[PDB]
């Protein structure tokens, strides 16, 4: 057997609040930076699909 | 913004009406499963029965409107069901057209209403025929698409997503992906 | 989420119980896998007592 | 004898068929034996003895039925004419202006062979109450409304349209729209404005009943 | 106050006009799953904030659940308000609505 080298350490991350940023006050992005997660435009699509309009909101 | 309004109509959302049905029927997919398997509704009736409870509900929906008018047009539609589509005489639009699905019992889309009556002649089968049209008709009742459903998210969602599936080489015409695009 | 108008919809419109059938066409997509389906071939045989 | 002779007349018998079936489609008054003339019957009525196919006794004048009385008030005669002249001049157009309104018909059927003048064309809006509608006869050849494709397609009176308004709480403007120059439109005639009713036969459902409007 | 006495007399004269009175109501019978899901919200998020509980919550301690409760007894004091597409509504409280 065989272990691979790239492994699961710099994988993980949460926010529960934090930094900002200072044109849009929207969350920073940053793993590292304690920053969050993107609900991109995919998932606005799929929480539309539900109609869940409060998720959405 | 495509959504099913109240008055199920398939609407945009400045208002813009692009269906008055939602796929002729206003069936939700995901609920028309075992719509037309008639012989596990039938070896399941009572089980199917207290779940689509009939005893607190016929207070509140019309159980006599739309059965007859739904057999008129179906003695209406076999005698001239050998005519051309273009020599059909219009006396008697669908009676989805006439009644709202969820308010009416027995106002049923035609294609499930032949399925269901050729079912209950070619099947001699305690269980009556006249209490397992009002199963069977009363299932259709409560598997209606709900107002306020995004069909128009779900539509482009059931496109593109199967088209992920439809990526590949030959096994002449367009075919797959730039088939679609065009 | 973060509200109780939120935790109503994932509980009661988005929930994992609610999108046992696809949207595409009708057809379920929620089900055992490799070992399961591999020991019901066993558990529900004539041999087993 | 019969190369193009044969098919000259059948292009111009099946271009017959159409118009009567097209004017019976309207709401008037063309029966059934009209409409079911046989290929040896059309030259035994509007071929003459030497075998030539005219373009003056095919031209007629058809009338509602009580029916369509009833369901559309204004519904008044309608003069269909055919045209010897393949290039359609316009001395011969502003005698089919004249003749629909002297004679006072309401709506004018103008079936030519190759082209109009465009200095013609303009007099196609020139009656202000009355319509001039014009169709080329290498376009009637083949009935479109019989396709297997093409659902039936049923104008309404102004009380179902205002029972169609009423019951969805429409505008005009927030139906589907069919264009003004639809090949279904202008075979029934629409106007703008008027609602088309679609008998769809839907994969899911059987019939269907949609509708459409005119702008 | 001139203004606003027409104003006024205007804006609810046009909200009479598209409220659908009870025995002209066409929509359905049922609670259409999402009225469910938002009268569950709604009405939970009134209960954490100290509204009256008609319903006995013996040892429950979640707000979703109270809610829960009181739909199975037909105690929530709501009303769905359904915005037909010209703006007009109908009002259907939840107490008369079939509970899927």
């Amino acid at each position: 057997y065989q272990r691979l080298r790239h492994m699961v350490n710099d994988k993980f991350q949460v926010r529960s609040t934090g930094p900002v940023n200072s044109l849009t006050m929207q969350p920073v992005k940053g793993r590292k930076r304690h920053g969050g997660i993107r609900v991109g435009e995919m998932e606005r699509d799929a929480l539309i699909g539900h109609g869940t309009s409060f998720l959405l909101q | 913004g495509v959504h099913v309004s109240y008055d199920n109509s398939i609407r945009d959302a400045d208002g813009t009406l692009v269906q008055f049905m939602y796929g002729g029927d206003a069936i939700d997919i995901t609920k028309e499963s075992h719509m037309t398997q008639f012989e596990f509704c039938l070896d399941n009736y009572y089980a199917l029965l207290k779940k689509y409870n009939p005893s607190a509900l016929i207070e509140h929906l019309d159980v006599e409107s739309a059965l007859k008018y739904s057999k008129k047009t179906l003695k209406y539609r076999k005698k001239h069901s050998k005519e051309p589509h273009y020599k059909q005489s219009v006396k008697y639009d669908p009676v989805l057209a006439k009644y709202n699905p969820a308010k009416y019992l027995g106002s049923v889309s035609e294609n499930f209403q032949d399925k269901l009556e050729s079912f209950l002649d070619k099947n001699s089968k305690g269980v009556n025929e006249k209490k397992f049209r009002a199963l069977m008709q009363l299932k259709y009742m409560r598997s209606l698409i709900n107002p306020g459903e995004a069909v128009g998210i779900i539509a482009s969602q059931s496109v593109g997503e199967p088209s992920t599936q439809m990526t590949l080489n030959t096994f002449n015409v367009t075919l797959g992906i730039p088939r679609l695009r065009e | 989420p973060q509200n109780e108008n939120a935790r109503a919809e994932a509980l009661n419109l988005a929930n994992t119980d609610s999108q046992y059938l696809t949207p595409t066409s009708g057809s379920p997509v929620r089900g055992l896998i490799q070992d399961h389906i591999s020991a019901g071939v066993w558990l529900t045989s004539k041999d087993s007592f | 004898m019969d190369q193009e002779n044969e098919r000259n007349i059948s292009r111009l018998w099946r271009a017959f068929r159409t118009v009567k079936e097209m004017v019976k489609d309207r709401g008037y008054f063309i029966t059934q034996e009209e409409v079911e003339l046989p290929l040896e019957d059309f030259k035994a009525k509007y071929c003459d003895s030497m075998g030539r196919p005219q373009r003056k006794m095919m031209s007629f004048q058809a009338n509602p039925t009580e029916e369509s009385i009833s369901k559309f008030p204004d519904m008044g005669s309608l003069w269909v004419e055919f045209c010897d002249e393949p290039s359609v001049g316009v001395k011969t157009m502003k005698t089919f202006v004249i003749h629909i309104q002297e004679k006072n018909f309401q709506t004018g059927i103008f079936v030519y062979q190759n082209n109009i003048t465009p200095s013609a064309m303009k007099l196609v809006p020139s009656i202000p109450p009355a319509t001039i509608e014009t169709f080329n006869e290498a376009a009637l050849v083949v009935n479109i409304t019989h396709h297997e494709l093409v659902p039936k397609h049923i104008r309404l009176s102004s009380d179902e349209k205002r029972e169609l308004l009423k019951r969805y709480r429409l505008k005009e403007s927030q139906l589907p729209r069919i264009q003004r120059a639809d090949p279904v439109a202008l075979y029934l005639g629409l106007k703008r404005g008027e609602v088309v009713k679609i008998i769809r036969k839907s994969e899911t459902s059987g019939r269907y009943a949609s509708y459409r409007i005119c702008m | 106050p001139e203004d606003f006495q027409q104003h006024e007399q205007i804006r609810r004269k046009t909200l009479k006009e598209k409220a659908i009175p009870k025995d002209q109501r066409a929509t359905t019978p049922y609670m259409t799953k999402y009225e469910r899901a938002r009268i569950l919200g709604t009405r939970a998020l009134q209960i954490s904030m100290n509204a009256p509980v008609f319903v006995d919550l013996e040892g429950e301690t979640d707000p979703l659940r109270i809610a829960m409760k009181e739909l199975a007894e037909k105690k929530i004091p709501l009303v769905i308000r359904r915005y037909l597409p010209d703006g007009s509504f109908e009002d259907w409280s939840v107490e008369e609505l079939i509970v899927d």
